[PDB]
């Protein structure tokens, strides 16, 4: 990974656009728990039939 | 030395000769070549952002 680019071109540091969550002014509670599946950040979590938690999804038999 | 009765002639004795040895040395030709592109990108020592 080692090219000095010679040529002129257009382009983006990037965009930072915030991420705002919470929308009312109610008490937090939290807790750790163990994973059953890869979750991203902020994903709506279940807990299956082991008692690990995985994502959220409705119309699970 | 060799003993010798008195009354005859004596004795003769060799010698010795030389060596030689000659050399010749080698040659070192090294070198480098010197692009742009090896003088733009940063050396070490340099700050974050702005070089």
């Amino acid at each position: 990974t080692s090219l000095p680019n010679y040529l002129a071109g257009n382009g983006d540091l990037g965009s930072w656009e915030p991420t705002q969550i919470f929308a009312g002014e109610a008490d937090i509670v939290t807790e750790g728990g163990a994973a059953g599946a890869d979750i991203e950040i902020y994903q709506v979590i279940a807990k299956n039939a082991a008692g690990a938690m995985v994502p959220h999804d409705p119309t699970a038999t | 030395a060799p003993f010798v009765a008195p009354n005859v002639q004596g004795r003769v004795i060799k010698e010795s000769g030389y060596n030689t040895k000659t050399f010749k040395p080698a040659y070192v030709k090294p070198k480098h070549v010197i692009d742009p592109n090896m003088i733009i990108p940063r050396q070490p020592g340099e700050a974050l952002g702005t070089g």
